[PDB]
RNA sequence: GAGGGUGCUUGUACACCCAUAGGGUGAGGUUAAGAAUUACACUCACUAAGUGUGAACAACACAUACAACUUGUGGGAUAUACGCU
């Protein structure tokens, strides 16, 4: 049924002039708000030292296997409960 | 006060006004109500303790009984809310081993040895302290190995590296006092809250989170770490397992 | 613009967390020898982030005076001060990370001798 | 490698060194143990740091760049680390 819900780019004569067409405008922006949110990261990355070393190797390992809580408790000796309020 | 050492200490407006134990009469718990009541200089009094979950509660409960004698008090009136600043003298309960409790012992990332025993958790050590030693004595060792190779040679290789091998010798001796005092401060949790029986985790798993982070103080076996708990344990007396 | 927040608040802030590490660090050091050398440590940094602030507010202020002295800026006006003193007091990072009290007795100190007139609203 | 000493004070960096200085110790009180001995975030205190001259752990001379340089005293207040429940 989807194979056969597909029409053909041929039944659109010159269908290479006048369609399937792309801005490059909108992979610039892309990229440029790739870029932002690359510069984000990098201001919480600097600000992380700052903070207490319990603190940052929380969001370390956080950012390296990823909010989990479970995992985390067990290997820090905190609960479940304990971890989430730190984190 | 004569020497001129220390001034006057004066009062200001918020000082707590004190008071004995002759001013509080029937000092006795109410259930009905749920506020431990008593009768200050004929006025009736009826403590709103709020969400207390505290010691208080178990305070407050010892000292109505007569369990707990109670000092002269104070009273403050911050902010609206009347406070009672009570002060207790409680007859110190001679602690002696209870072979009932269990005591958790485990190894931690960075929060090193952990013990969990009821409601009560300790921490001994932190990582970043355990490792500012380590760290300051490598690099010196490395910088210190850089002179002696660029200094003046010929004087014998003794003088030449005996502080080279002394830096890093010393690393020894201090991960030896380091988990010295750590088995110093477990056995002192285990006495303190007249734990019995304390069982340390291998808590080893695998993959997950593991396996990646090498452990503070890595296995249970680090410079014979679990030794130096086994014969301070019978040292005190509490009874450390296996876990 | 005279000040970044980086030079300001973020190496304050890092000052204050080494205090706090070597605070940390200081319960498990040498000890039986008394207080004062486990607190050795913490006794380096006794005015150090004093120092630090009173420094760049010293040079901000400086900057400032000097901007408006070479513009002929006959009158120095502090725009919604009064409210920004407000909102800091009901707060707690913005009282104890941002020396305000400091800054605005610097400008008027460095302006009352240049003869600049200051006005606070 | 932090952190420091001299380079007027502060900040940055800088040359020269010290730096396991978050250490190496000494004394007093106290505690625990049969003893050795351990212990105290109990108290007090000592110990490292440019070049030359100089017998010298005496003294003296010399020793980088930019910016700033109104502080001191006290009170009120908050928070941090530690100890107890």
């Amino acid at each position: 049924k989807f194979h056969k819900k597909v029409n053909s780019l041929e039944d659109y004569d010159n269908y290479q002039d006048y369609m399937v067409g792309y801005d490059p405008v909108n992979d610039s922006e892309n990229l440029d708000e790739q870029e932002s949110t690359q510069k984000s990261f990098d201001h919480i990355k600097s600000i992380l030292p700052l903070l207490n070393a319990d603190k940052r190797h929380l969001i370390e390992l956080c950012l390296k296997y990823g909010f989990q809580y479970k995992a985390i408790s067990k290997v820090m000796g905190k609960g479940i409960h304990e971890t989430s309020r730190e984190i | 006060y004569w020497k001129g050492e220390r001034s006057l200490p004066n009062f200001k407006k918020d000082m707590a006004f004190p008071f004995g134990l002759q001013g509080i009469s029937r000092l006795v718990y109410d259930e009905e109500k749920k506020a431990f009541c008593f009768r200050l200089y004929r006025v009736p009094f009826k403590t709103y303790l709020g969400k207390d979950f505290t010691d208080k509660r178990m305070l407050l409960e010892r000292l109505v009984k007569g369990d707990v004698k109670l000092c002269a008090s104070n009273i403050q009136l911050n902010g609206g809310k009347i406070f009672w600043l009570a002060v207790f003298e409680i007859e110190k309960e001679k602690h002696s081993l209870k072979p009932e409790v269990i005591a958790e012992a485990s190894l931690s990332l960075e929060y090193p040895i952990v013990v969990k025993t009821g409601k009560n958790r300790l921490t001994i050590g932190t990582k970043e302290e355990f490792l500012y030693r380590r760290l300051a004595i490598q690099a010196a060792r490395r910088r210190t190995q850089v002179g002696a190779t660029y200094s003046r040679s010929g004087k014998g290789k003794k003088r030449k590296l005996k502080a080279v091998d002394k830096y890093h010798k010393t690393e020894s001796n201090y991960v030896a006092h380091r988990i010295h005092v750590y088995s110093r401060k477990l056995i002192d949790f285990c006495i303190k809250h007249q734990a019995g029986t304390l069982i340390l985790m291998n808590q080893e798993d695998k993959v997950g989170i593991a396996k990646e982070e090498e452990f503070v103080l890595r296995n249970w076996s680090y410079y014979e770490l679990m030794t130096k708990i086994k014969y301070k344990a019978e040292k005190a007396g509490i009874e450390l397992i296996i876990g």
